[PDB]
RNA sequence: GCUUUACUGCAGGCUGUCGCUGAGGACUCUCACUCCGGGAGGAGGACACCGAUAGCCGGGCA
RNA sequence: ACUCGUACGGUCACUGAAUCCUGCCCAGUGCAGGUAUCUGAACACCUCGUACAAGAGGACGAAGGACCUGUCAACGGCGGG
RNA sequence: CGCACGGAGGCGAAGAACCACAGAUUUCCGAAUGAGAAUCUCUAACAAUUGCUUCGCGCAAUGAGGAACCCCGAGAACUGAAACAUCUCAGUAUCGGGAGGAACAGAAAACGCAACGUGAUGUCGUUAGUAACCGCGAGUGAACGCGAUACAGCCCAAAC
C-alpha cells in the first residue's frame, strides 16, 4: 500500500502470474524477496513480482525504487500466496523474480509494456 | 551485493522519514488500540530479529509490548525523610523502558524464555518494544545447534535475573575495562554501588 | 496536621457517597433512530429520591417502559412524543431548532445525544432565545447565556416541583432525613470550632480564622479552605 | 453455635485427647498428660 | 504535637518551551489526538491530554 | 467520590431561632480584575569566544511582581493632640 | 512384638526382629488446578496463563517449597558530624521478582608498570587507606599491575 503507487487490473495479473509459470518450467526465476533483490542488483532480473498483502511493509518496501533506478520492470500481485505457487511453492512468496525467461519473453515483454503504459 | 534485509535496517536508522514514517503513524493508530502485549506472527523488523537470534521456526514466538515514557510513578514520603529522600518528581527506575517491557512479555508466556527484544518507536505517552520468547520445551528448538542453550535449566527465568542482553547492558557489563569495578561480576557482588 | 474533611470525602467512603442503591432513574432521554415515530403514554407520577421532585413513569409505542424527568403540568394519561417531528407542547423532547424561540425549556443536552444536563432541578428552566443553522443561544437559570448546538434535544417546559425552596426546614431533623438521600456528610461542624490539627482556621484561645477567608486558586488541597479565589466579599460597595 | 462436621470430628478429637494417662502405661514406664484441658478453664482453638 | 512573612526542601496549582505534531504575529485547514453518538455521523483539533523541562505561588507536607 | 446528581444544584467558609438592627475605614495583609511602561526563566534565535565545546552578552518576554482598580457578613482597625 | 521395664496374647528354623537398596500402599486440606468451603461439600474437569497443534486439553510448560548462599528490582531511620541540611549510618534494615547446587561473570570497540609490553572471567594475597571524593568538615575509598588458585575456548547475523 505504501510502496504501491498503481493498481494493476485482475486479468492483468492473471496474463503475469500464467507467464511466470512458464518461466519456472522453461527459463529461470527467483523466489523470495532476498533472492530476488539481488537479480535486480545483478542485473539479471527481467520481470520481478510483488504482492500487496505483505505484513510487515518493510520487506518489499525498497523493491519498487530500486526497480526504478536499474531498469528494472515490476509489477503488483494481490496475494501472497499466488505468487509463491505460480513460482512452484507450497508457501508463499512476498516477492518474486523472473531471472531470464523462456518462451514466455514475448508476454512478458508485453506485460512490462503494458505496465509502463499503466503508468 | 546488499541483502534484503539491508534496506529494513537502513529505513529503520530514520524512523521519522520516508515511507517508514507514513508506516508508523498508521501503525500506532491500531497499536494503541491493542493491549499490553500482542503476539504477532512476524516481525516488524526483520533484520534487527534475525540478527537478535530468530529463526522461522516452530517454538519461536514475537510478542510487542506497550510501555509508558517518562520517570517513576511514584509515591510520595509518608513518614520522615530528610531533604535529600524527599523527592517524587525527578526520581527514575533503574530498569530502561526495554528491560520492563521484556518482563510484561514473558510474564505472559509463562513457559517461555526471553532471547532478546528490539525497540519499534514510539508516540507522545508510551514506547513499544518487541520481544523474541522461545520454547525450551519444543523439540524444534531442543534440537537447534544455535539455540537449544536456552533450554537449559540455568536459563529459567532469566530475564527477571537480568541475563538478557538488555538486562546486561542495563547492568553496566558493556565495558570489560574502567568504569566497570562495581558492575562486574554482579551489581549485588560489589554492594550495590554499580 | 491532619487531612481536612473535604479531603475524606473524595476516598468515597460510605459516609460521603449517595445512597445510590435506593435510587430510581438516571434520567436521560430516549434514543430516537429518526422519523419522531416515537410517543409513549403517561403511567404514573413517582417521587424521585436523588431529587425530591416528581418523575413520570411512561410506556412508549415500542414497549418500553421508562422513568422521565417530568416537567410541570404532566399527568397520566398524557400522550408524549420524542422526536424532530414531535408537536411543540409541554412535556415533549425534540432538538432546540425544532423548538419555537421563547419556550422555557428543561433538562437540555450539552452535546446532541447525551441525554440531557442542564436545568434539571425543581421548578427551573433554561430559555431558548436564539436560533441559526449553526448555533442555538440558551439562558440557563443561572443567567448565563450557553451556545449550544441545535441538534441538542430539549423538553419543553419548567421542571415540575417548583418552590419547594420557598419553605423552611424549620427543625433539624427536617434537613437530617433529606441530607440522609443525598451524597453528603451532615452536619457541618466549623473549621473555627476545630483544633489547628485540622483545619487551616482551627485553634486559637477564641473562635476566629487565623489569617484572611480568601484563598488562592492556585492554594494545594488541605488548604484551599474559606472563600475560593473570592472576586470580592461581602454586600457593600 | 451451629457446627460444621469438621468442627465437630476436631471437638471430638480434644475429647478424647482429654483422657487420662491409662494406668498400664504407668507399670510399663516404671513411672502426667500435659495436655488436660478443662471447658470452663480452658479455651480450645476457633 | 502545633504555628508562622524562622532555615532548607517536597507535593500541588498556574505559566512558557520540547516531544506526540500534520496541510495551506495574525489566520485557514484535516490526518494524528480528544470528546459526543448504538451507528451513520457530529464537535473540537495540532490545541488539549500525556511525557520532559523552565519561572512564579506553595506550613498542604517533611 | 460528589453523581441514577445539574444552579430551586453542590461544593467551600462565616454567623447561629424570632424581633429591632448591622455605622465609618481598601493604608497594611489576603483574594480578584486590569495594565502604556518597568521587571520577569528555559528552548529556539543573534553577537563574541572555542577548527567543536565549556562560557560571556543580546534580542524577545509567559505566568508572576512593580503600578492601577474592586472588595470588610475578607484578615482586621475605629487613636494622641 | 518403637519410645515404654504392664497384663493378656502372639510372631520367629516356612530364618522373625533388625539394617541397606528397590518396589507396593499412601485418607482429607495444602501451589491445589471442575466448582464452592475454617481440612467439608456440590455436578466430569491440566482452574488460570501459555507453546505445539491431528485446533480435541491431543502433546507439553508454568505455579509452590527449601538453612542460608545467589541474581534482578524498591529502598528508610535511629546514628555519626559532639546542633544540622550535603555528607554519614547505607545501597544497610525491610519490601517486590526469580535461578541453581552453587549462582553471577567470561573470550577485549580490554589494559595503558607507554611498551620491541600484558592477553577471557571469578576468587585469594597484595597494590593501599595509595589515587579519587568531601559544609575539602567529619568521614568516604578504588583500579592497572604483581604473587597465587583454576584454566578453555567457541556459536550466530550478513556476504556467497
Ligand atoms: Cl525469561
Ligand atoms: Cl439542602
Ligand atoms: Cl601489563
Ligand atoms: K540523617
Ligand atoms: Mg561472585
Ligand atoms: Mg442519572
Ligand atoms: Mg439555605
Ligand atoms: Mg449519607
Ligand atoms: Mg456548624
Ligand atoms: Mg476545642
Ligand atoms: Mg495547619
Ligand atoms: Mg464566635
Ligand atoms: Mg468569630
Ligand atoms: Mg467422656
Ligand atoms: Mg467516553
Ligand atoms: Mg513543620
Ligand atoms: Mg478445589
Ligand atoms: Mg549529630
Ligand atoms: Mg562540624
Ligand atoms: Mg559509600
Ligand atoms: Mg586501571
Ligand atoms: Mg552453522
Ligand atoms: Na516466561
Ligand atoms: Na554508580
Ligand atoms: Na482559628
Ligand atoms: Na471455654
Ligand atoms: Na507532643
Ligand atoms: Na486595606
Ligand atoms: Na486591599
Ligand atoms: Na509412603
Ligand atoms: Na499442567
Ligand atoms: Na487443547
Ligand atoms: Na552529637
Ligand atoms: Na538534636
Ligand atoms: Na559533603
Ligand atoms: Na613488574
Amino acid at each position: 500500500p505504501v510502496y504501491v503507487d498503481f493498481d494493476v487490473p485482475a486479468d492483468l495479473e492473471d496474463d503475469a502470474l500464467e507467464a511466470l509459470e512458464v518461466a519456472r518450467d522453461t527459463g529461470a526465476v527467483k523466489k523470495g524477496t532476498n533472492e530476488t533483490t539481488k537479480s535486480i542488483e545483478r542485473g539479471s532480473a527481467e520481470l520481478v513480482f510483488v504482492a500487496e498483502d505483505v505484513q510487515p511493509e518493510e520487506i518489499v518496501m525498497h523493491i519498487p525504487e530500486l526497480a526504478d533506478e536499474k531498469g528494472v520492470p515490476f509489477i503488483f500481485v494481490e496475494q501472497q500466496d499466488d505468487l509463491g505457487h505460480a513460482a512452484g511453492l507450497e508457501v508463499g512468496s512476498a516477492a518474486a523474480a523472473v531471472t531470464d525467461a523462456g518462451e514466455a519473453d514475448a508476454d512478458v515483454e508485453d506485460i512490462a509494456d503494458k505496465v509502463e503504459e499503466l503508468r | 551485493a546488499r541483502s534484503a534485509y539491508s534496506y529494513i535496517r537502513d529505513a529503520w536508522k530514520n524512523p521519522g522519514d520516508g515511507q517508514l514514517a507514513e508506516l508508523q503513524w498508521q501503525r500506532q493508530q491500531e497499536w494503541r488500540n491493542e493491549g499490553a502485549v500482542e503476539r504477532i506472527e512476524r516481525p516488524t523488523r526483520l533484520d534487527k530479529a534475525r540478527s537478535q537470534g530468530y529463526k522461522a521456526k516452530q517454538g519461536v514466538i514475537v510478542a510487542r509490548v506497550s510501555v509508558r515514557k517518562g520517570s517513576a510513578r511514584k509515591r510520595r514520603h509518608k513518614a520522615g525523610r530528610r531533604s535529600k529522600r524527599q523527592g517524587v518528581t525527578r526520581i527514575t527506575r533503574r530498569k530502561d523502558i526495554q528491560r520492563v517491557a521484556e518482563e510484561r512479555a514473558s510474564r505472559t508466556f509463562p513457559n517461555l524464555r526471553v532471547l532478546n527484544s528490539y525497540s519499534v518507536g514510539q508516540d507522545g505517552r508510551q514506547k513499544w518494544h518487541e520481544v523474541i520468547l522461545i520454547d525450551p520445551n519444543h523439540p524444534a528448538i531442543q534440537n537447534d545447534d544455535d539455540l537449544s542453550w536456552i533450554c537449559a535449566d540455568d536459563q529459567a527465568d532469566r530475564v527477571f535475573r537480568g541475563l538478557t542482553g538488555a538486562g546486561r547492558r542495563n547492568r553496566g557489563l558493556s565495558g570489560k575495562g574502567k568504569g566497570s569495578e562495581k558492575t562486574r561480576p554482579s551489581l549485588r557482588s560489589n554492594g550495590g554501588k554499580g | 496536621g491532619r487531612r481536612i474533611q473535604g479531603q475524606r470525602r473524595g476516598r468515597g467512603t460510605s459516609t460521603f457517597r449517595a445512597p445510590s442503591h435506593r435510587y430510581k432513574a438516571d434520567l436521560e432521554h430516549r434514543k430516537v433512530e429518526d422519523g419522531d415515530v416515537i410517543a409513549g403514554t403517561v403511567v404514573d407520577i413517582e417521587h424521585d429520591p436523588a431529587r425530591s421532585a416528581p418523575v413520570a413513569a411512561v410506556e412508549f409505542e415500542d414497549g418500553d417502559r421508562r422513568l422521565i424527568l417530568a416537567p410541570e403540568g404532566v399527568g397520566v394519561g398524557d400522550e408524549l412524543q420524542v422526536g424532530v417531528s414531535a408537536e411543540i407542547a409541554p412535556g415533549n423532547t425534540l432538538p432546540l431548532a425544532e423548538i419555537p424561540e421563547g419556550v422555557p425549556v428543561c433538562n437540555v443536552e450539552s452535546s446532541p445525544g447525551d441525554g440531557g444536563k442542564f436545568a434539571r432541578a425543581s421548578g427551573v428552566n433554561a430559555q431558548l432565545l436564539t436560533h441559526d443553522r449553526n448555533v442555538a443561544v440558551v439562558k440557563l437559570p443561572s443567567g448565563e447565556m450557553k451556545r449550544l448546538d441545535p441538534q441538542c434535544r430539549a423538553t419543553i417546559g419548567v421542571v415540575a416541583g417548583g418552590g419547594r425552596t420557598d419553605k423552611p426546614f424549620v427543625k433539624a431533623g427536617n434537613k437530617h432525613h433529606k441530607m440522609k438521600a443525598r451524597g453528603t456528610k451532615w452536619p457541618n461542624v466549623r473549621g473555627v470550632a476545630m483544633n489547628a490539627v485540622d483545619h487551616p482556621f482551627g485553634g486559637g484561645g477564641r473562635q476566629h480564622p487565623g489569617k484572611p477567608k480568601s484563598i488562592s486558586r492556585n492554594a494545594p488541597p488541605g488548604r484551599k479552605v474559606g472563600d475560593i479565589a473570592s472576586k470580592r466579599t461581602g454586600r457593600g460597595g | 453455635g451451629k457446627k460444621s462436621k469438621a468442627t465437630k470430628k476436631r471437638l471430638a478429637k480434644l475429647d478424647n485427647q482429654n483422657s487420662r494417662v491409662p494406668a498400664w502405661v504407668m507399670l510399663k514406664t516404671d513411672r502426667r498428660n500435659h495436655k488436660r484441658r478443662h471447658w470452663r478453664r480452658n479455651d480450645t482453638d476457633e
